[PDB]
């Protein structure tokens, strides 16, 4: 209603916590405003009410507050966004508050933005392939419409050029399909947790260079903004993103800048409260909190828009048994991780394609999507590099001296694998080029040792020549 | 009954105040939606309640009413060829009454009570009746649904009903002691339902995939777990094992895991067929589903939900194979609740009593005389999720204990695209030496000898490969280099398996003794052929290497004469090259 | 005789009983609910104000109104005989074999007392276990402590 009610009272402020006592009438995970004695406002959520007291954190910092002067008042009891189709072309913060200088967003609807799970009776199967034009991501870990594959990286590797190259050339092939409907293009939503201003700087002119502004919602929180905002940020990008996915049968790509930001933040207050640890200090629900974001994503029977996530995280000191990677692949269908052996013999983009992984490859690729022999060269391809890698691993102890024909065979394989299928710079491929490529690489192998693939696609595909496509 | 007021909340814990008089373990409904809630701690007047539903929005001072009674399920006709939830509500009628999202307070009653069923009665006034005796009998997709007796229910029949169609809510025979018995019955989930006397386990439980089947079984009543990394192939395996395995009925509890595996399975299986009924493959199946993003304590009840529907088909007289997806998820839900309870926890951080429950959940499994006389049996299969990869996990080590079988998963074979990979020098069964004298009677005569030919060989080739990574494989001599070869020819074509391919997704017993022989032909005559002064090198490039590498791929029926042919080639090829 | 009704907390396998100073430490004690049903446990902590009780089994179904707790033995004992010989026990002496319970010859506490280091002697002769590994190369001597170390699959 229009009324409001004052909570003065307040009996402990320290770090992001602050403390009431009667305030029984708060709802759990209400939202609150915080009004300093120089009448700024701040905001809240409650994170556990009782009838002596209640507990709320602070988004902001809280500099300034007392004991004396300071008062909490209730703003709505579920958090909630109002969101509206004007939202295409906005710029919002960490709280959805605009930062474009134009008015704000007349609402259509007020969502929570917690969300709802969605029915697993309710889903369809993705089977929609979607052509990147990456060689080592279409051949080997296609990507489909409504997965969720993260991209894993390091710290000085390029992960956003990759993410804006994927974005700039994603596209369905009807024609291959058999559906022959054109498409419109992606919608992008574009999620920031404490990214910094050099990488913002790059995202923001790339968008601008190809156009999808136009298309596109940002919400950005900055590194030197406050650190507990971005508990709210995905939840906020997720729900417009649905939103718009099944109410306007828009086809979203959402785009999350760095979980390891989230996951330092969520470990902030999860240490704040004193919880039970997992591993190195992580809260023991994390593994809850990281699945209602990922979840978020799919398809729905009988609606023709679609979610699609590609998360981008970085993993400390290159290791892939920290929590966050493997809270993170225990969740999502698959993920792309880069190498920095290869970015340091300068092939871009730098994607290992041996620990990579798509969970749903199997529905958009064969007969009548792509090619009746994709899902054998993928599997020769692997087995091929598998075998080269070892006798890699076995000449740095015997000398290459040593070396019989068959396996120099596979070393000189996987040497031209290196140089010519995976770096490919920045130049767009089709899948008809990346497998004719792929061919002309297992030609180089004896007929007799392709063993994972069938006689009558080897006699139809096999004897090209690499040399002639660039020489 | 009692009713109390919510004193404070906090994420999924409640705790109520003027609670005197209430039970450990009782169905509480909670606030003025009525979500459904289970008491865990007495103190004082107070009482602690975990909530099985999201617990956003409510408020200090919503009253709390005792239902009296503990988690109970609904067991009757109308469970198979359908999915359910954690606390068993039908999903697709939640999707009737909702829309595509889950929300809280819906009521749905597990059975249908609209449905008519045909039923034929057996017994007449003036029997005396007991639990686990048969009723009537009533026709379900196929099968011949037994209505059973409570455990509990003893008395005297004074009337029954004729034959005719009823729904389950119409008392079919009425007790001289005044007691109705309807066509379904409750029972709580934490309870083990009865049985009359265990047996021993000498039957194989096929499951279709090689490595499996031969190197490490698994008896019609045993247990099994398969641990292993991320990307490592339990959920195919599981769903292999759901696909083509010989259990009459399959329940498969999906705990804190994707959805769109629940919704690939939903999707997938009425297209297929029953390998032995030639009917649908979902008019088998039972699904509990509970995902990630679905409230965490529903993850403790969906296991109990799980293992419980399995005993009750146990007690019909069928033979139930009984899936866990991750059995991981479940004590990390018994962690994230102790954190609220504010105990003090053992390694890990998980509660001290974890290993209580999971022994309390494998004991179920086992072949047993049920109380009606007949034989039945359950085997469970529980996939074990360690984070990192790290196999000294506390749930690993538990479930080590008392498993019979272990299939542990390797993550640089899954690297390398090599599957099923099951790590063969970390993997053990325990039901090897009970089932030789059904291998015996069955699959032939010298079987077991064949297996331990082929184990000799890998143990072989494993003790071997700590001098090629030191000296490179070129160094040693011929019959090593033979080991050598053989082993990778083994590795290569008999114990790999592609589940996606058409053929090669399913394979009997006979056709995987057919490769063991051919095998170990091959293996001797080369022996025997190295003695005569040929290189080893030489005998690689034989053409009858490749009949052997691709005998994977022929089918079942065609499978008798590509053997006879490959047994004739090998006379032909080592006989003629010196 | 004596039942104590004061029952003030019930969480997990512990429960508190107050007014209970007379229960011995490590008594063992039968809890009783309002079906009749009767459950195990032991004293594990005795204070002025109330005692501290880890119960056997589950706890389902027990309550603060109705639950009561006599006291059964003041120490573990254990009636031994002759008669064992060729008997089974579920590990707390109960027969599981069907026959009927042996009487005792004696009852002793199951903490036995330490041996007299004085009152020992030097172990000299030997057993024959029937296996050739043991008997000619690792011999077992009576009064010997020699365990054996397996694995998982062994
Ligand atoms: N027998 C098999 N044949 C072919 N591919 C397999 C096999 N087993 C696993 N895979 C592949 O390995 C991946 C592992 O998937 P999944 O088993 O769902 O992960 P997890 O083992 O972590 O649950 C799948 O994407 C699948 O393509
Ligand atoms: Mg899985």
């Amino acid at each position: 209603d229009l009324l409001k009610k004052e909570y003065t009272g307040i009996t402990y402020i320290s770090g992001p916590l602050l403390f009431v006592e009667n305030a029984k009438d708060l709802a759990y995970g209400a939202i609150v405003d915080i009004k300093d004695g120089t009448g700024r406002v701040r905001g809240g959520q409650v994170i556990e009410v009782s009838e002596e007291y209640a507990v709320i954190q602070v988004f902001e910092e809280t500099t300034g507050l007392d004991l004396a002067t300071t008062s909490v008042s209730l703003v709505e009891d579920v958090a909630r966004l109002g969101v509206s189709k004007e939202m295409l072309g906005r710029r919002f913060n960490g709280i959805g508050k605009p930062i474009d200088g134009l008015p704000p967003i007349t609402p259509e609807k007020r969502l929570p933005i917690t969300g709802l799970p969605l029915n697993p009776v309710a889903r369809r199967k993705p089977e929609q392939f979607i052509q990147t034009g990456i060689s080592t991501i279409d051949v080997m870990n296609t990507l489909v419409r409504g997965q969720k594959l993260p991209i894993f990286s390091g710290s000085g590797l390029p992960a956003n050029e990759i993410a804006a190259q994927i974005a700039r050339q994603a596209t369905v092939r009807p024609d291959l399909s058999g559906e022959g409907e054109k498409e419109e293009p992606f919608a992008v939503v574009f999620a920031a947790m404490g990214i910094t201003q050099r990488e913002l700087s790059y995202f923001i002119q790339e968008f601008e260079r190809t156009g999808a502004l136009s298309r596109s919602v940002l919400f950005l929180n900055k590194a030197d903004d406050p650190t507990i905002e971005r508990i709210l940020t995905p939840r906020m990008a997720l729900t417009v993103a649905e939103y718009l996915a099944f109410e306007h049968d828009y086809h979203v790509l959402v785009i999350l800048t760095d979980m390891t930001n989230y996951c330092e933040a969520l470990r902030e207050i999860g240490a704040a409260r004193e919880e039970i640890p997992g591993r190195r200090g992580y809260p023991g629900y994390m593994y809850t909190d990281l699945a209602t974001i990922y979840e978020r994503a799919g398809v729905v029977e009988g609606k023709k828009g679609s979610v699609t996530q590609i998360p981008i995280l970085s993993m400390p000191d290159d290791d892939r048994t920290h929590p966050i990677p493997d809270l993170t692949g225990y969740i999502t269908e698959g993920q792309i991780q880069l190498s920095r052996e290869l970015h340091r013999k300068g092939i871009y983009p730098p994607i290992d394609p041996l620990p990579s992984l798509s969970r749903l490859m199997n529905n958009g690729v064969g007969k009548g999507k792509t090619r009746e022999d994709h899902k054998q060269v993928s599997d020769q391809l692997y087995s091929a590099y598998a075998n080269g890698v070892d006798i890699r691993k076995l000449v740095a102890i015997i000398g290459e001296d040593a070396l019989t024909e068959n396996d120099r065979r596979y070393l000189q394989f996987a040497d031209a694998f290196e140089r010519f299928f995976i770096n490919q710079g920045q130049q767009n491929r089709s899948i008809e080029e990346s497998l004719q490529i792929a061919w002309a690489l297992l030609s180089m192998l004896p007929q007799g040792e392709l063993k994972r693939i069938s006689k009558d696609h080897i006699g139809k595909y096999y004897g090209q020549k690499l040399e002639e496509i660039w020489g | 009954m009692i009713q109390g007021v919510i004193q404070k909340i906090a994420g999924p814990a409640v705790i109520a105040k003027g609670m005197l008089g209430a039970r450990m373990y009782d169905i509480c409904k909670v606030g003025e939606e009525g979500l459904v809630g289970e008491i865990i701690r007495l103190d004082g007047d107070t009482a602690f309640v975990q909530v099985y539903e999201d617990t956003s929005g409510l408020k200090v001072g919503e009253p709390v009413v005792s239902t009296g009674l503990p988690l109970a399920v609904e067991l009757g006709p109308g469970m198979l060829n359908g999915i359910y939830d954690g606390i068993q509500r039908p999903l697709e009628r939640i999707r009737e009454k909702t829309g595509i999202y889950i929300t809280r307070g819906v009521v749905v009653h597990a059975l249908d009570r609209e449905k008519k069923w045909a039923w034929t009665p057996m017994v007449k006034p003036g029997d005396e009746v007991r639990g686990g005796m048969v009723l009537g009998t009533v026709p379900e997709f196929g099968f011949t649904h037994k209505i059973l007796v409570p455990p509990d229910v003893r008395g005297r029949v004074k009337e029954v009903k004729p034959a005719g169609e009823y729904t389950v809510e119409e008392p079919v025979v009425v007790l001289e002691d005044g007691t109705e018995l309807k066509m379904y019955h409750t029972w709580p989930v934490r309870r083990a339902r009865p049985v009359q006397r265990k047996l021993d386990p000498n039957t194989p439980f096929l499951t279709g995939m090689r490595i499996l089947d031969v190197l490490f079984p698994v008896a019609m009543g045993g247990t099994a777990a398969i641990p292993g990394p991320f990307g490592s192939g339990k959920t195919v395996t599981q769903q292999s094992l759901a696909k083509w395995s010989n259990a009459d009925v399959v329940v498969y509890v999906g705990c804190g895991e994707r959805g769109n595996e629940m919704t690939d399975v939903l999707v997938e299986f009425p297209e297929l067929t029953d390998p032995k009924t030639g009917g649908p493959l979902m008019h088998r199946t039972v699904l509990i589903a509970n995902t990630s993003n679905m409230p965490v304590a529903a993850r403790e009840a969906s296991i109990y939900v799980g293992v419980t529907i399995a005993e009750y088909f146990r007690d019909q007289g069928f033979s139930v194979a009984l899936m866990a997806d991750s059995t991981s998820r479940w004590a990390e839900a018994l962690r994230e609740i102790s954190s609220r309870l504010e105990e003090m926890p053992a390694e890990e951080g998980y509660p001290p009593y974890l290993a209580a429950r999971l022994a309390a959940f494998y004991e179920r499994a086992g072949k047993v005389i049920t109380l009606g006389g007949e034989e039945g049996a359950v085997t469970i299969v529980g996939a074990v999720s360690p984070p990192g990869g790290d196999m000294s996990e506390p749930v690993t080590q538990s479930t080590l204990r008392i498993v019979g079988a272990f299939w542990r998963l390797d993550a640089s074979l899954a690297f390398r695209r090599h599957f099923p990979a099951i790590n063969w020098n970390g993997s053990y069964s325990l039901f090897t030496s009970a089932l030789d004298p059904w291998y015996r009677e069955n699959v032939a005569e010298d079987y077991p000898e064949l297996r331990d030919a082929i184990s000799e060989l890998l143990q072989r080739e494993a003790g071997l490969q700590e001098i090629v990574q030191l000296v490179g494989p070129d160094a040693l001599q011929d019959a090593e280099r033979l080991v050598i070869e053989v082993g990778r020819i083994i590795r290569e074509d008999f114990l790999q398996q592609n589940a996606y391919h058409e053929v090669d997704a399913y394979c009997s017993m006979k056709k995987a003794y057919g490769i063991m022989k051919m095998i170990l032909a091959f293996y001797k005559e080369a022996e025997a052929a190295i003695k005569r002064g040929v290189s080893i090198d030489e005998i690689l490039q034989l053409p009858v290497l490749e009949r052997i590498g691709r005998a994977r791929y022929v089918s079942e029926e065609e499978f008798p004469a590509y053997f006879e042919e490959a047994m004739k080639e090998i006379q032909g090829a080592f006989k003629a090259l010196a």
